[PDB]
């Protein structure tokens, strides 16, 4: 199988730069062009840059032209996107993709992990983490919901999995996104019958790679 | 350039119906426009290369067709993962560009928000600051209405909102509203309301706690 | 007179021979088109349109690679039509724009094949186009050579639809 492996991630404040890693597997390199694409977060797509399949043929577009170079080696395997100049926020989802490039008609076929981009202000931040504290009287014998808000964290990978994953019931997904410029939180939602709002308790597991911040917050009802 | 320009909103399908998508280009790109899937947050697939050829592992449920400035993609049947967003491009003329990309949307019974508030922010007090979370759960359709009080005073930029996509098993979305107040702010007024207008509310009914109730 | 390939190659006043690099389809069944429709690709203009109006004219064409293999088709010029390279010489239409103006050319193609595979050599040169430039003011006689670059080898459909 193909598959496009991405590393090199990194907050940079105006004015920076990055080197942008991508490998390959599962094919002969010399024979397939490569390009680099940005996907904004489930926004607008991007076309970043060309590399031909040897390395003479290289283009950019008008917004990376002057601020971008690339370079790949055939026996190395591995791409490289050197950026730097950095302006115009560009906060996007970076991402190598096998273009079917000159002497094959553009395809961006196969696409592999992806890296991500931040250009902010700020530096790496932990997040703050507290959970929901449930009513017993709204549940009425009924349902009651209730979750783990985590709060102030710079940048934005999250996990969901709650306490030692025997929470079946419950939460499975939550990407809350933003604020203006105070700092990012996101959250997820258990909602089960009242019997644990009678007596049971939990704990939710939350992570921050560049923070490196692991967080097993534990819910107690509020009387 | 060469502005690919695709309806900003998605398209209403249930299942079992076909899907139609544009996608239409100011200048005349010649031909070989693209269209991939991408899922939520996920990689974009090669699915109709040249808007009229289909790619390995995509199924046959796929086509498309267009030329001039004027493309299409189209589902013959909707299954239940098939639904995401949908990517159209051009490479005929440099800066080659893409489309805006269109959301895929089942149509489904109407299932209001259940919504419920929390004031449950006293560890950080000492920070300085409140965070109440108004939370609605699992409702149907995916636009909602949240307004905030405070003391029945409107309010515009101290709160927000964010949801979530569509699932695959029930198909729903999630919405939580953060109201965030100095200590000093915060604990100056009583009633904080977090109102909601929605289609599957026929009223708006507000909930709010008092500073001093459990 | 100047000019400028949407690639953002450009050649200067007076003449020369550039490279385009034009997309095509990957697969083209019995004679559909196999067009390049250049009129998004080449843009030349004028210099000094109070005196100096230019006229361009397609001199002559030529082709090279899978084409002269098993190819065949026609060439469009301002609402007419023309085979492949011109015999004759084409007339001539009037640049009078201090502004953008896409190239009106086009290169129809079409299968003489029976049973083959690939088409269209890659990388290769498909056919050359020489602007002829003329004026109102001056003898002034170039050649800007445009060169047709092939970006995919285009499949011909493989076997079948044969019967005893």
């Amino acid at each position: 199988e193909v598959k496009l492996v991405e590393s090199g991630e990194g907050l940079v404040k105006p004015g920076g730069s990055l080197k942008l890693s991508c490998a390959a597997s599962g094919f002969t390199f010399s024979s397939y062009a490569m390009s680099w694409v940005r996907q904004t977060p489930e926004k607008r797509l991007d076309w970043v840059a060309y590399i031909s399949s040897g390395g003479d043929h290289i283009y950019y577009a008008d917004t990376v032209k002057g601020r971008f170079t690339i370079s790949r080696d055939n026996a190395r395997n591995t791409l490289y996107l050197q950026m730097s100049s950095l302006k115009s926020e560009d906060t996007a989802m970076y991402y190598c993709t096998r273009d079917t490039g000159y002497y094959v008609s553009r395809y961006f076929d196969v696409w592999g992990t992806g890296t991500t981009v931040t250009v902010s202000s700020a530096s790496t931040k932990g997040p703050s983490v507290f959970p929901l504290a449930p009513s017993s009287k709204s549940t009425s014998g009924g349902t009651a919901a209730l979750g783990c808000l985590v709060k102030d964290y710079f940048p934005e990978p999250v996990t969901v999995s709650w306490n030692s994953g025997a929470l079946t019931s419950g939460v499975h997904t939550f990407p809350a996104v933003l604020q203006s410029s105070g700092l990012y939180s996101l959250s997820s939602v258990v909602t089960v019958p009242s019997s644990s709002l009678g007596t049971q308790t939990y704990i939710c597991n939350v992570n921050h790679k560049p923070s490196n911040t692991k967080v097993d917050k534990k819910v107690e009802p509020k009387s | 350039d060469i502005v690919m320009t695709q309806s900003q909103k998605f398209m209403s399908t249930s299942v079992g119906d076909r899907v139609s998508v544009t996608c239409k280009a100011s200048q005349n790109v010649v031909t070989n426009v693209a269209w991939y899937q991408q899922k939520s947050g996920q990689s974009p697939k090669v699915v109709i290369y040249s808007a009229s050829f289909r790619s390995s592992g995509v199924p046959d449920r796929f086509t498309g067709s267009g030329s001039g400035t004027d493309f299409t993609l189209t589902i013959s049947n909707v299954q239940s993962e098939d639904l995401a967003e949908y990517f159209c491009h051009q490479y005929n003329s440099h800066p080659l560009t893409f489309g805006g990309g269109t959301k895929l949307e089942i149509k489904r019974t109407v299932a209001a928000p259940s919504v419920f508030i929390f004031p449950p922010s006293d560890e950080q007090l000492k920070s300085g600051t409140a965070s109440v979370v108004c939370l609605l759960n699992n409702f149907y359709p995916r636009e909602a209405k949240v307004q905030w009080k405070v003391d029945n005073a409107l309010q515009s930029g101290n709160s927000q909102e964010s949801v979530t996509e569509q699932d695959s098993k029930d198909s729903t979305y999630s919405l939580s509203s953060t109201l965030t107040l100095s200590k000093a702010d915060y604990e100056k007024h009583k009633v904080y309301a977090c109102e909601v207008t929605h289609q599957g509310l026929s009223s708006p009914v507000t909930k709010s706690f008092n500073r001093g109730e459990c | 007179f100047a000019c400028k390939t949407a690639n953002g190659t450009a050649i200067p006043i007076g003449g020369g021979s550039a490279n385009v690099y034009v997309n095509l389809a990957p697969a083209v069944n019995v004679g559909q088109n196999l067009v390049v429709d250049l009129s998004t690709q080449i843009f030349c203009h004028n210099d000094y349109p109070e005196t100096i109006t230019d006229y361009v004219t397609l001199q002559r064409g030529a082709a090279y690679g899978g084409v002269l293999s098993s190819f065949s088709g026609t060439v469009k010029y301002n609402g007419s039509s023309y085979p492949f390279p011109t015999t004759s010489e084409t007339p001539r239409v009037v640049y009078n724009s201090r502004t953008d103006k896409p190239w009106p050319v086009a290169l129809y193609l079409t299968p003489v094949s029976s049973a083959g595979g690939v088409a269209i050599k890659a990388g290769s040169l498909i056919a050359v186009l020489i602007l002829r430039q003329t004026n109102n003011y001056n003898s002034d006689d170039f050649q800007f050579v445009w060169n047709i670059y092939a970006n995919n080898d285009v499949v011909v459909p493989t076997g079948g639809c044969d019967v005893s």
